[PDB]
């Protein structure tokens, strides 16, 4: 027994073809936190 | 002669995406149509094999007499 089916994501572009947004996947959002604890600590200078 | 099946030659060979229900179809391919119209620029068909999956209607073209 038989159902339609429900894309996951736009059509993608065919070769050849001019130019769309399409199927492409947005690039990677802002990094956030670290070591921020005791960054300057670690990073203190040091001579002989 | 009343309800005919409509049928596809593909443009250009197509790669499914793992978990999206796509059909893997070959470049000058036959399939029939299954549903024409699903949303997104999408449709579905049936190959020789008899398998289904979702396809482009940028990547293959629909032939004539159907009905």
């Amino acid at each position: 027994g038989t159902v339609n089916f429900k894309p996951t994501r736009p059509a993608p572009p065919p070769p050849t073809s001019g130019q769309a947004s399409g199927a492409s996947r947005p690039l990677p959002p802002i990094a956030q936190a670290l070591k921020d604890h005791l960054a300057a600590y670690e990073l203190s200078k040091a001579s002989e | 002669g009343s309800h005919m099946a409509t049928k596809a030659r593909v443009m250009y060979d197509f790669a499914a995406e793992p978990g999206n229900n796509e059909l893997t179809v070959n470049e000058g391919e036959i399939i029939t149509i299954t549903n024409p119209d699903v949303g997104g620029g999408w449709l579905e068909g049936r190959n020789i094999k008899g398998e289904r999956g979702l396809v482009p209607t940028d990547y293959v073209e629909i032939l004539p007499s159907d009905g």
